RNA sequence: AUCGAGAGA
DNA sequence: CTACCGATAAGCAGATCTCTCGATTGCGTAT
């Protein structure tokens, strides 16, 4: 029953879920889907694929400097044994892009023109881990390389299950995002048409040519061209017609029809978010809970009574949802010199260190110690706006290491989505923004009669 | 409680209740110490209960397993659950090996496939 | 002091001629602030957009013929570019159409999407532009789609 | 090259086979095609333990100013004080 | 909870109706709550002594897996406010946190009552 | 309006049991470039609520 | 100590001694998971016993 | 939306006091209590009637559709 | 007629 | 030495007070 499912984004902002599956005999499977389908995969084998990486660096990288941990290595061995086992041929990571072109051509619609390198390639740009996109995959390695520690880590017992209905988890669909990736599905699939009405001409009539204005407006006009038309019957309907479907798990109900009974009814409809559909045809009551994690984001009164309890929260009214990419480029940069040791060339791994990430992308290791630090210090430049590289909405989502408790580690966010609030930095007395990943982990008094020495920061 | 309980007695008649209880009325001239004797000596142990921790030190230098178990000191398990060294040998001999026999020799099998 | 107060001449004020410089109240824009954001980011910001970045992200889907390895000449389709417009109408020069239009006459408010499709062949022996309309596209209101 | 139960080559780096798995005097790694002798792989010796939680037994069971680091741990802590009585905030190093 | 509730009845015993300003049968409170024509002692005691022990699911407020059960205490603060004892009344209005384990408590009463409201319908027609 | 499918006219009819007057009457004329007749109407009515023993507070 | 074929690939031999660890039983009657004594309520002196053997029970009649 | 011509409790017509309140407010620096105890509303039914007033007929009429905008 | 959103006790 | 009857792992059928409003098949084809 364990796992690690991660819900990569792409920066069009269109949605690729990845999970990691534990099976007890010691191999781990990753999980994906491409259309309305489920598919599986051996970790290892997209592991290999992703870079030209022999056995001992995945080894290496899995495991860092705690080679006397028999858990990790008898795992370990059986995995790559197992791949090893099952796949003796596919010693090289061309060999392995081709068997996974293989495995995948009908159910991508590749072209003959596409060979299996290529193909395989492609599968790889597609599903393994979007949001590092192309031109990514060491990036990807070492991603991979970590959620493998972490789900080991976890069955091991010494993490504790992230709570997916927890608010510390979580971010909001904004509604117009979903409107973009829909627009991008139509007009894919309208390519798709203009493909496939091609194709009818070649399996009917061999008068075709390709370069002709005539036969190009001429097949266009045999093609269905709505999709304004489309997305006026998904605002009207609420239903998801998709061919493909995306990462969300409802298929209708996503367009409500905001009431003018009165402007209170008016402005509350602008600031309601959904659990989903899927709740409330439903038993378990543990997703209706009001819980300390939506202090200051989610309204512990504002609520609806009956079916929809629990469910239709409402934001704060000082809740901020961010809809740019911050500018992080040179944060990085910044990192490295406070003491963060480059992820090239450090082969560290575990949770004894702090893996500092930035958008779902690792940028180094540093002591627990130093990365306390480095989360105090970002937030002390990030409010005092003087240093250039750090925008005042960086959520410093760090978590410190205990016993059993979360996965230790700095985790920096930025981008689409964020649910944000604004909180008074105690030191120099200015606005600060904090998300629901950092806010569990840092002391906000509530009124400035309370602040305790040494206790509060905001 | 409520309900559930309402519903496994008049809406399905289950034979197999969540919670199957006997009531067991004790004689007067039985103090409180021997009926917790009695309690202790009719609950059942699992032989979980009395492990330590076990070490498995495998070498394959033909693949060998040296299972050392470690329990409780035994004035402490067999005054929990009045469980002695002799009855433990015989848990041992009899049903634990059997049963790591049983195991081991599944999951050999289950690995040629 | 006062606790509070009934803001009664300046809102009196306010109801007689409404402010020409920006509306009171910011906080109650900050509230539909994020639908705004969200729809303003797929037509706008770095790169192009979020359409933009959707129509680079799918590529191009490629037919062959057969004609005579070789399987004779490609037919590469692809979006590189998609713009929506302000609504407008032909009722000649195109006019402004505004939401109380929409509301009155009881029909949606969209506006026109245009996709510039690249009809390359053969791996860009030649490419045949076109853009092309795609019917209605309802936009919503107050984002740098509308009028307003 | 040899850690716990697992052996990997010294160029290669990949992972060799068992080594009672192969024939005598000689195992072939995938990639390398190299030759590693039996000798020097007396004992493969991986010690285990229990999870140390897999037992549930009753027996288990009865078994204003604020200090902050900035910069390093070298240079010293900065308390930021703050008087309530005025209002006037200032740092001391 | 056990603790915490004893220091509640204390309060409340001592407190009512000896320390009340206006008693019976003037004070139409207790009147409605003695008379039972509405309410009972324990509104009367949440209105004019505290509210007491919040109970959420029958246990006490959730803690978040830092070990603070609310951002403003402290992680692992053993005191009883941090665990949802609402020192409290109604007449005199309770704190922000207290605010929030209340809203807690009363959210997860209305889901209940929505459930059992029909959870106890199907019995009915089956034996009838 | 008068059918020329049936050579006769036909009203329509306020259906609803609550009485109530005439607002405003929008006439709305289809956007395509031809000019047609008068095909769609709007009609608002307004309904005094005064409040009664019943309605909520 | 315990031995096996060479042939044999490798086994986590925890999780499965473990499972015959929970599986295996010291003292157990049958259907029985618990007996308890609880405080004497109704001033009469009970025991009761999670699992429901009737014909095990009255074996015991020096006790119950 | 326009000022009620009598007050809701008792009945003492208040609707030729909004403009003269709206005057003794804006002239006179005089706060709204000074106004309406000047204006002759003595108890706080008639007081309020007055003091909590809207007016947002001003809001209305800028939707003129017989005007030329 | 069907499935989606919501409302009252 | 095989037929017949149990006996647990798997598969398969089924219910859990009133009232508004909004929406409603995709292509294909032979003239
Ligand atoms: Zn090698
Ligand atoms: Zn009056």
């Amino acid at each position: 029953h364990y796992g690690i499912q991660i819900r990569s984004v792409r920066p069009d902002q269109t949605s690729q879920t990845n999970v990691l599956h534990y099976l007890n005999d010691g191999q781990v499977t990753f999980r994906f889907s491409w259309r309305k389908n489920e598919y599986l995969v051996p970790v290892v084998m997209i592991l290999k694929a992703l870079c030209h990486t022999s056995d001992r660096e995945i080894f290496d990288g899995i495991i860092g400097n705690d080679v006397k941990d028999s858990f990790l290595t008898d795992r370990l061995e059986l995995l790559l044994r197992g791949f090893k086992k099952r796949y003796p041929h596919l010693q090289n990571r061309t060999q392995v892009l081709q068997y996974l072109g293989d495995k995948f051509r009908v159910v991508f619609q590749a072209s003959p023109d596409q060979s299996d390198l290529e193909v395989g390639q492609e599968v790889l740009d597609r599903i393994v881990l979007v949001h590092l996109g192309k031109d990514g995959s060491q990036d990807k390695f070492r991603m991979l390389l970590f959620m493998i520690r972490k789900l080991y880590s976890l069955v091991a017992g010494e993490c504790s299950p992230d709570n997916p209905d927890a608010t510390q988890h979580q971010e909001v669909l904004l509604g117009g995002f979903l409107y973009g990736m829909i627009l991008k599905e139509k007009i894919d699939e309208y390519l798709q048409n203009i493909i496939a009405q091609v194709r009818m001409d070649i399996n009917r009539g061999m008068a075709i040519n390709f370069k002709d204005k005539r036969y190009m407006s001429r097949v266009l006009m045999r093609v269905n061209e709505n999709i304004g038309s489309k997305m006026q019957y998904f605002l009207s309907t609420g239903n998801l017609v998709s061919q493909s479907g995306l990462d969300l798990q409802q298929v209708s109900g996503y367009t409500v029809v905001a009431e003018k009974i009165n402007f209170y009814r008016f402005i509350s409809h602008f600031r309601m978010v959904h659990r989903g559909s899927f709740f409330a045809q439903l038993k378990t009551t543990t997703v209706r809970k009001l819980l300390p994690e939506s202090w200051g984001f989610l309204c512990p009164v504002h609520t609806p009574d009956g079916s929809p309890c629990g469910l239709l929260n409402h934001f704060a009214h000082k809740c901020r949802i961010s809809t740019q990419q911050s500018d992080v480029s040179r944060i990085p940069s910044i990192l490295y010199s406070l003491g963060v040791a480059p992820a090239s060339h450090t082969f560290a791994a575990g949770p004894s260190l702090c893996c500092v990430q930035i958008d779902g992308k690792i940028i180094g290791w540093v002591s627990h110690e130093q990365g306390k630090i480095i989360a105090d210090t970002l937030r002390y430049w990030k409010v005092e706006g003087k240093t250039p590289g750090l925008p005042i909405d960086l959520e410093i989502g760090y978590v410190p290491p205990s016993t059993r408790g979360q996965y230790p580690g700095l985790y920096l966010f930025g981008g689409h989505s964020r649910m944000l609030r604004p909180v008074r930095y105690l030191p120099l007395d200015k606005e600060d923004i904090v998300g629901p990943f950092e806010q569990v982990y840092m002391n906000i008094a509530v009124t400035p009669q309370e602040i305790q020495n040494n206790v509060h920061t905001h | 409680l409520g309900i559930p309980r309402l519903r496994e007695i008049v809406m399905t008649a289950s034979a197999a209740i969540k919670t199957p209880q006997m009531t067991l009325p004790i004689w007067n001239d039985v103090s409180d110490e021997q009926a917790d004797t009695f309690c202790k000596s009719i609950s059942k142990v699992l032989l979980s209960e009395v492990i330590d921790k076990v070490i498995v030190t495998e070498t394959t230098g033909a693949r060998s397993y040296v299972i050392h178990m470690r329990f409780f000191d035994n004035n402490e398990y067999s005054e929990e659950y009045d469980v002695s060294k002799e009855e433990l040998q015989n848990v041992i001999s009899n049903q634990f090996i059997h049963l790591l026999e049983a195991a081991i020799v599944k999951e050999i099998k289950k690995q040629k496939r | 002091a006062r606790t509070a107060d009934f803001r009664t001449l300046e809102r009196e004020s306010r109801f007689i001629n409404p402010p020409k410089d920006k509306s009171a109240f910011p906080l109650l824009q900050e509230a539909v602030q994020p639908h705004i954001g969200s729809f303003n980011a797929l037509t706008e910001g770095p790169d192009g957009g979020l359409l933009n970045l959707g129509v680079k992200d799918i590529g191009e889907k490629v037919i062959f013929d057969g004609k005579p390895g070789y399987l004779g000449n490609k037919l590469s389709v692809s979006v590189e570019q998609v713009s929506i417009a302000k609504p407008m109408s032909n009722d000649a020069v195109e006019r402004k159409v505004y939401p109380s239009e929409s509301r009155q006459r009881l029909t949606s408010y969209r506006g026109k999407l245009l996709l510039k499709l690249k009809w390359s062949v053969n791996n860009g022996e030649e490419n045949l532009f076109e853009v092309r309309d795609c019917g209605g596209l309802p936009v919503m209101l107050q984002s740098n789609r509308c009028h307003l | 090259s040899v850690v716990g139960s697992l052996i990997f080559c010294l160029d290669c780096g990949d992972l060799l086979e068992n080594p009672n798995a192969v024939l005598g005097s000689n195992v072939e790694c995938s990639q390398c095609k190299a030759i590693y002798p039996k000798s020097q792989f007396s004992n493969l010796k991986v010690v285990t333990t229990t999870a140390d939680d897999a037992f549930p037994s009753s027996l288990r069971a009865k078994k204003n100013y604020h200090t902050l680091q900035l910069r390093s741990a070298d240079e010293g802590a900065t308390v930021f004080y703050t008087c309530t009585s005025c209002g006037y905030k200032f740092r001391t190093n | 909870s056990s603790k915490v509730n004893a220091i509640t009845s204390q309060v409340v015993s001592k407190c009512v109706p000896d320390g009340t300003m206006k008693k019976f049968p003037c004070n139409s409170m207790q009147a409605m709550a003695l008379s039972g024509a509405k309410g009972s002692n324990v509104n009367v005691s949440q209105i004019m002594c505290l509210l007491g022990q919040q109970a959420l699911e029958g246990r006490r407020v959730p803690v978040m897996v830092s070990g603070k059960t609310l951002p403003s205490f402290k992680p692992y603060e053993t005191d009883a406010m941090a665990g949802g004892y609402v020192k409290g009344r109604f007449y005199s209005g309770i704190k922000p946190q207290e605010y929030y384990f209340h809203c807690m408590a009363g959210r997860e009463g209305l889901i209940d009552t929505a459930v059992k409201t029909s959870r106890s319908g199907y019995l009915q027609r089956c034996l009838t | 309006y008068f059918d020329d499918t049936l050579n006769k006219t036909k009203i329509k009819t306020y259906h609803s049991s609550e009485p109530a007057y005439i607002e405003e009457v929008n006439l709305i004329g289809d956007e395509s470039n031809k000019f047609q007749e008068l095909q769609t109407v709007s009609i608002k009515y307004r309904i005094r609520r005064t409040p009664q023993i019943g309605d909520k507070f | 100590k315990l031995e096996l074929a060479a042939d044999t690939e490798k086994l986590l031999m925890v999780n499965i001694v473990e499972e015959i660890c929970r599986k295996s039983i010291i003292r157990q009657i049958p259907h029985i998971d618990r007996c308890v004594h609880p405080e004497p309520e109704n001033g009469k002196r009970v025991l009761v016993t999670e699992g429901v053997n009737f014909q095990a029970m009255w074996d015991q009649e020096a006790f119950i | 939306m326009i000022v009620p011509v009598r007050c809701f409790s008792c009945g003492k017509v208040v609707g030729d006091k909004w403009e003269s309140y709206l005057n003794l407010l804006q002239e006179d620096e005089l706060d709204e209590g000074t106004a309406l105890s000047r204006l002759g509303l003595k108890r706080y039914c008639c007081r309020r009637m007055i003091l909590t007033h809207v007016d947002l007929i001003e809001k209305f009429l800028r939707y003129n559709p017989l005007e030329k905008r």
